[PDB]
């Protein structure tokens, strides 16, 4: 190895391009070799002047010594044939050709090159008995009846025929009639022969420079073109070194040899050491020992990095496949060896970089190559080795419109005039983005009949992705916007389309050049990071529930910047291929696991400090389910939040888009339906940021006013309104707004049958309980004006205008209440839920009592009955009718007879649903306190949730 | 220096970390581990049993004022942290090396 | 209307056709399909979207050279020697303006250019001058290697060719660039060498069809002779489309048929008019797009041969999943895991609803043919076998109870060894033998024999066997190298080997493996690609993420039906590819959500506040779990209250587990590559034995393969303890147990008999402890032999007489005198010994001074068993005013000895479950201790899954 390493620097210019090329061929699959009857005379078989010479000896006698030349060779077997026989021929092949003879190690090295073709001029049976020795399977074509009945697109083409089938003249071309009819009696084997001369690249391997087989094909290459074909490579191992002479004057006739005596020094009658010393310096496919100099290395990384110039972004999870596995590429921009058993030619390159005094000494176009690598190389985020290397930073930068949300400047980016086939790549992204998918469709159809004039298989292959995932998302959508001419075409052409057949249908330019992109074709994406967290889930949850509280180095760098290259290569080069929800459960996953991690590594006593791509990510890939499963365990207010100006004007970002689209006509469905849930999640998550008083003002307003109805009921606003005036306070801008949106309820209140469709049972009431919850002295002018002007009829508006009744002036109150009083349970009811009953007359008791008989006489064959027990458990009911009841609620019995309830009927919940004077009544008792603590201890125990910890330790212990 | 090791156990109130201690309890290449046992049968009453090791057990006087505390693969003795954390820790060793956690 | 006026009356010219149109349908389509179908596009579909044709021009070549236009219809060759004479007459320079005249227009295509395109070729070969079909190709974004002259075959820039035959005009409208003259017709075959040779060549392997041309046409004659010159069928016929207005006649379809032909007529199969060629063309092209339709198996003995041409290569197979039976046909019938199948798409026929009809009733199945009645036998025994039955709408009885039956699932090793050692029969013979090897830890032999399979199954033509030796070779390759980069990198394999394996190995990629291979190893059993990578678990984990979020009708039948088909491809197809831990992940979890459901369904009283555990729920807990998971299990949910059947398969599975440590670790059995996988399996497997009731013979058989044959250095003496204390808090010991133990400790104090032996122990635990379970079952036990080991005792061997001291209750009185007449109290471990076996009853102030001297050196610790002393102190033990004066050295020393004034957030969440009922009991009858140590239990029974603390706060707090 070594000194054929000394042999390697040993040689001429010429010799070391061809290794080059037969090796890179070898992979490729354009080698062909062409073996002869030189290595078939090693593990010696019977060689054709033995045969001549007895085919001299039955017909002449007296063999001839008179040292054979050329036809000769040929008329003695023909002679022989017009004169003796055949039966006589056909008897001296079975003598001496029906031999078994064992295959040389050199008939296994040709194998071992992993050829395209094997073309052989070899009569025996040694090549596919050497080939079945390594389990390769050869379409064995020695007959013409054989090239269509071919089983595999491997041939071991016999060309000059075979004896598997008789040891008879008339299989084999050996008489000299038999090549002068050749290309008629051949016809097929011949120009299948020569089709895989002119398409590959072929290698002699047996031959000598006589050896009229070689002259046959010298003749047809000569009747070719001015290189219309690629020139034969001949490998010539003959003792003697050849003449100068006939080194150029086959070169210009279409060979090119490369000797095997001008390489290493041996004997006369040795042979396979010259095979073998060429055919072990060719095997170094793997080995590539070509890069010893500081101007190769260079070439090397120009040659695996310089077509990925074309994208925009690419992951380090992915460059681990760009080059071979070595180099495992971390996040963090810290390179670390893996396997690499030779040069380090990443670890020259750094050395080549930043010091400069290796870099002055480089030549003038490698220098260039130097320059736009090390571009490259500082873009993507490499920066080191992982040895002299502990600054290793953070910040990535998603720079893409559509990932911040920021629509505003697609709409005008869109509008102008395009420039370029990557522009309209952009433009097409966008109008996808906006759900303007018929001008995607179109442009995306426009992208994939405009790459074909240019050469780019990264623009065309990822341009046909995200129009199959565009044609998932019509039709995922139109299961659930376009005309009937549109939903026919795209039904008609993507039919039949295999995903899976895209990326092996494609030229071998995008077969290696691009190999990383074919994870994307299925789900196939994030298949490591994904085994890369279920590691981590363990590795962190195992630590929570046993207390090792690590105070050295924290794991969630691995998950939070492992994440954020995943996000970097789908939206940086522009790709569709977002709207699959293994995606959003990856993303859910992993910050579930941050926060969890940072809540749970703050209350430690012996990062992730929240910045703006921290709240893009729940906004857009969580639901308000999975936020509210989040604050039932975690705890996110007591975290820090910061880039508080970018989340704010995310969200005012949000804010405007529901102003704009729902002001008088904006609605896309196809658009709506998208953004309308990053609208409604990026909204609820929205308490954690301290907004302006002009922050606060555009998203109230825009909520309140411009957030459309059968997506947000009447009483769902009231959770959302509540949650951003708990984080900032009114200040007399909100209260302007809640008393302007509930003027505006009181005006729809004039006609009837409208009823304020709610889920939770909230209604405008509690906007004027919370607008008199931080304003206790307010009085709205115009509800006051509004029920001053108010008349007999529309008893709507005044029972409207009587649960927002503290809202109100006093000459209001007085016209107001002449016209309404106590007749039922639901004006008492909100009689002390405004304030204005301080002490029950006892016909209101006895009205609950009739109440109450109603509800005996649904016990016999919004639910009022637990607020009357409360009312008798308070003493606030002073009566001895109203435990009568039993057996028809158990929160009614829980309180109206706190010594027969069975408290295992005492539901997990109720407790999270009490004020603080029940809360503390029931805990001044003596069962309640001893089963409640029992309900409070076992549900301490199967839940996540942190409120009734608060409830057994704030009031029962 | 070598921090990024350093582990607290919070069930036992301990610091779990690898040191070779050099004690007068006169020793050399001390290093403790406890263990967690929930129903130790009959096995006094605590939660955890220090098994004091001097390349193999000690079989117990005892005294170990540490003078020689240093970290392995990292060395240059870490003493004075060792001293800081049983400073501020008041437990039976607070520099532990292994927890069982049965 | 057109869908199903066009189609519908197609498909009665699909029933009104001879039996050779349809087949030819068939031919032409699966070539489509395979990617052996290449056109061969022709100047009759590129004189529709009219393009000047030659007729037009040789009359204006007969204009300018004679005048007087001809009018005696123009006949054979005379058509190339009118452009000719010209040429020799007038010249060059009006032979290429009038071909710049005529031949320079742009004409748009026709749809006809379009639906050639649209049937997928993988080549278009074409004798068109014109350049309609490359525009016909740029409107569909196909790329195709326009090669039209000589210089372009290796300047080729893709594999799919616009063979452009005759020339073009895309470089100048001269007559040089083409073949239009006579002698360019002469002197072709030397003009043209590249071009003709790759023409020929395509013909001679792929299945040709003319699209384009008359059965005159001396281009077809040109191809006739020369397939004339060949052999018996060495080619495949031709098959030509003609689209001519007349029909053919009899005898030129039967003489162009032997000639090479096989002619598919047009007008024999619609009516139409005259001059009407467009929809003749899309009369056959309408008919041969219908690749997906597929409508040929309108009869019951035709689903029969669909259903034996997608599913009979697969009876090599010994299982399929039904998650990838999806796959095996296209993307309908979804396979429910309960023999339940549904439709999903299906716009067409549905030939499995016919099959089951053909299948369970008989008077369908009797009016068959005689073939296809064996063929519907193998059929209905191969999915009988995998376990689908019925559709989904008329079954309501869905079966359970799969079955693994393979030796190496099962554990079984006992017959392996024996199945190895008998003769090979066959190759399918040699891959069990080969896998079991492998399982046996024989990895040598399993990669000769496995390397002996991918050289044996070259002969056969099976790509099932090949492959899956081939994935197995490289996953034995990870764990040989994963084993010596542990091991060297106890000598396993010699350095011959290692040099080899990591010689053969390099650079065989396995993502290259599946894409290399004939094409019969690429449809017809493409469900064997999701095993080179790890891509084999995927619908079935992120089905398993949605079930984790979601938990009348319970969902545990949809995990644990699913996981059971995926340990069933593996192990009964024989697959070496289980050493990888996505798999083991995926049952912890899944097994572990089956747990966690069926325990949190226990304890439902309804209003609130199966898995019966047979044999194939225990050996995926003993395979796949680890020691700390199934503790994780045992913290959460109390699996005590479990069910376990099947107590006679789990039983002979951990004797057989007890038999094989007992075989291999009696005097030489350990092979390094087999006791690192096996000792695995053996001890999560014995960890998880309490939950089964083990007979005197069961228990009795584990009990001495845990304590006497289970190697040191995997399990410490004192970690022995647990083990044995799980075994025996299930079962009682019938004296017979106690004898293990007995002999056991007998064997430990003849070990002692020798300085430096110390039972190295993590736990702390040892030998005295099983003295006391001894002495916890069974109150009046004397061990007779170690009465006998202290009867003849001396006054040396000091350590085996501390051994005898901590075994002290199992002794005779006659022992204890001659054993006490050497041993007193003189330290701590004397005393926290004595009282540990029970003889001090009360303390005498000598022993309270000696651990005020202790302390003293603890107060020596401090200044540059403690908790035993305080809780001592705290229990009314020590009667000492001295004890208080160590404050600030331990918490929970602090925490008994002043109890007002230690502070209760130093106070840990745990030492509640480490305290016995005397002193839980003696901390609630206090004022502070039960302030706070209720908080932190209430605190701790938030932030826990454990179940320990619940109980210590009910059963003792309140």
């Amino acid at each position: 190895g070594e000194k054929l390493k000394e042999v390697f620097l040993m040689l001429d210019n010429n010799v070391v391009e061809c290794i080059k090329e037969i090796t890179e061929s070898s992979r490729n699959g354009k080698l062909v070799f062409f073996v002869g009857a030189g290595v078939s005379t090693l593990s010696d078989y019977p060689q054709w002047w033995r045969l001549v010479d007895k085919y001299h000896e039955e017909l002449y006698g007296s063999p001839k010594k008179g040292n054979y030349s050329s036809d000769e060779y040929l008329r003695i077997p023909q002679i022989f044939y017009n004169v003796k026989g055949e039966m006589a021929f056909d008897g001296i092949l079975k003598d001496f050709f029906q031999v078994d003879k064992p295959t040389n190690p050199i008939h296994d090295k040709i194998l071992a090159m992993n050829p395209a073709h094997v073309i052989t001029t070899n009569y025996d049976n040694l090549i596919d008995t050497a080939c079945w020795k390594r389990g390769k399977y050869f379409s064995v074509i020695s007959a013409e009846e054989d090239v269509a009945n071919a089983t595999s697109s491997r041939y071991l083409l016999k060309v000059h025929g075979d004896f598997r089938k008789g040891f008879k003249g008339e299989n084999v071309v050996l008489k000299e009639d038999d090549y002068l009819n050749y290309d008629q009696n051949y016809p097929l084997i011949s120009n299948l022969m020569k089709t895989i001369i002119a398409t590959h690249t072929i290698v002699f391997i047996g031959y000598g420079l006589g050896d009229y087989n070689i002259n046959m094909l010298l003749n047809w290459v000569r009747k070719l073109q001015k290189d219309s074909f690629h020139k034969p490579f001949f490998i010539r191992t003959d003792p003697s070194p050849i003449e100068n002479e006939t080194l150029i004057y086959y070169e210009n006739k279409g060979l090119r040899i490369i000797d095997a005596a001008s390489l290493i020094d041996s004997n006369e009658y040795d042979y396979l050491e010259r095979y073998s010393a060429v055919m072990d310096l060719l095997i170094e496919s793997q080995e590539n020992k070509f890069i010893t100099k500081d101007d190769e290395v260079i070439d090397y990384i120009y040659g695996k990095i310089s077509p990925l110039f074309a994208l925009q972004y690419i992951r380090k999870i992915d460059l681990k496949h760009v080059f071979e596995y070595d180099y495992h590429f971390e996040v963090n921009g810290t390179v670390v060896r893996h396997k690499n058993k030779g040069f380090g030619y990443m670890e020259r390159f750094f050395e080549l970089k930043e010091s400069c005094d290796e870099r002055s000494k480089l030549s003038k176009k490698q220098y260039e190559r130097f320059n736009a690598l090390f571009n490259f190389f500082e873009k993507n985020g490499v920066i080191c080795m992982a040895k002299d290397a502990g600054t290793l930073n953070t910040s990535i930068e998603i720079n893409s419109l559509a990932y911040h949300g920021k629509y505003d400047v697609m709409k005008k980016f869109i509008e102008e005039q395009s420039v370029s086939i990557e522009d309209d790549y952009k433009k097409a992204f966008f109008l996808a983005c906006l759900g303007r998918w018929e001008e995607s469709y179109d442009l995306y159809s426009n992208i994939i009949l405009n790459s074909i004039d240019e050469s780019n298989g990264c623009v065309y292959y990822l341009s046909q992705i995200n129009r199959y995932r565009i044609y998932q998302s019509i039709t995922q959508a139109v299961t659930q916007p376009f005309t009937d001419e549109f939903l026919a075409r795209i039904e008609r052409e993507m039919t039949n389309f295999n995903i899976d057949d895209l990326f092996n249908g494609m030229p071998f330019e995008f077969q290696k050049k691009y190999k990383i992109l074919e994870f994307l074709s299925d789900n196939q994406f994030l298949y490591d990071d994904t085994v890369k967290l279920f590691e981590l889930t363990n590795k962190v949850r195992s630590e929570m529930s046993e207390g090792s509280y690590s105070f050295g180095m924290s794991s969630d760098i691995v998950v939070l910047l492992r994440l954020y290259d995943n996000l970097r290569f789908l939206y940086e080069n522009c790709l569709w291929s977002v709207s699959f929800h293994e995606f959003h459960q990856y993303i859910r996953n992993s910050m579930s696991l941050l926060i969890e991690k940072a809540e749970y590594e703050r209350t430690r006593d012996i990062g992730f400090f929240m910045e703006y791509y921290d709240f893009v990510n729940i906004s857009r890939h969580f639901k308000i389910d999975d936020i509210k499963n989040l604050e039932r365990s975690c705890s996110i207010d007591k975290i820090r939040f910061g880039e508080q100006e970018k989340i704010e004007e995310y969200l005012v970002g949000i804010a405007e888009e529901i102003t704009k689209q729902f002001s008088a006509n904006g609605m896309n469905v196809v658009f709506y339906t998208q953004f309308i849930s990053e609208a409604k999640a990026a909204l609820y998550f929205a308490k954690y940021v301290k907004l302006s008083e002009e922050g606060l003002g555009k998203i109230v307003k825009a909520l309140l006013f411009y957030f459309p109805e059968r997506d947000l009921d009447i009483g769902k606003r009231y959770v959302w309104l509540e949650r951003l005036t708990k984080c900032n306070e009114l200040p007399k801008s909100i209260i302007s707004i809640i008393d302007d949106f509930l003027v505006l309820q009181a005006e729809k209140h004039i006609d009837q049958n409208y009823s304020e469709v709610s889920s939770n049972g909230l209604y405008s009431r509690d906007y004027g309980a919370l607008i008199k919850h931080f304003e206790k002295n307010f009085i709205s002018k115009r509800l006051s004006e509004i029920t001053l002007c108010l008349t007999q009829d529309k008893q709507k508006q005044i029972d409207f205008l009587f649960k927002l009744l503290p809202l109100l002036s006093t000459n209001a109150k007085s016209h107001l209440l002449s016209f309404k009083s106590v007749e039922n349970i639901n004006d008492l009811m909100n009689g002390i839920r405004i304030g204005l009953i301080d002490e029950f007359t006892p016909e209101h008791e006895e009205l609950i009592i009739e109440y109450l008989e109603t509800r005996k006489v649904n016990y016999i064959v919004n639910d009022y009955m637990s607020t009357f027990g409360i009312w008798y458990f308070l003493e606030e009911i002073n009566n001895s009718k109203m435990e009568e009841f039993i057996g028809m609620d158990d929160q009614y019995d829980f309180f109206v007879d706190p010594e027969n309830f069975d408290y295992k009927k005492f539901i997990p919940s109720w407790l999270k649903n009490y004020n603080d004077k029940l809360l503390g009544k029931i805990a001044g008792n003596k069962h309640m306190k001893h089963h409640v603590i029992e309900v409070l201890k076992e549900r301490v125990k199967n839940s996540n949730d942190k409120r009734y910890l608060e409830i057994l330790m704030n009031y029962f212990i | 220096g070598a921090t990024h090791d350093l582990v607290y156990h919070s069930k036992i109130n301990t610091f779990v970390w690898d040191v070779e201690f050099d004690i007068v309890l006169e020793l050399n290449k001390c290093y403790f581990v406890k263990c967690f046992n929930p129903y130790r049968i009959n096995g006094d009453f605590a939660v955890s049993s220090i098994d004091i090791f001097s390349e193999g057990k000690r079989l117990l006087e005892f005294n170990f004022k540490i003078t020689k505390a240093v970290h392995v693969a990292t060395s240059k003795d870490v003493t004075e942290i060792v001293l800081h954390l049983s400073e501020r820790i008041s437990s039976p060793f607070p520099i532990v090396k292994e927890v069982v956690y049965l």
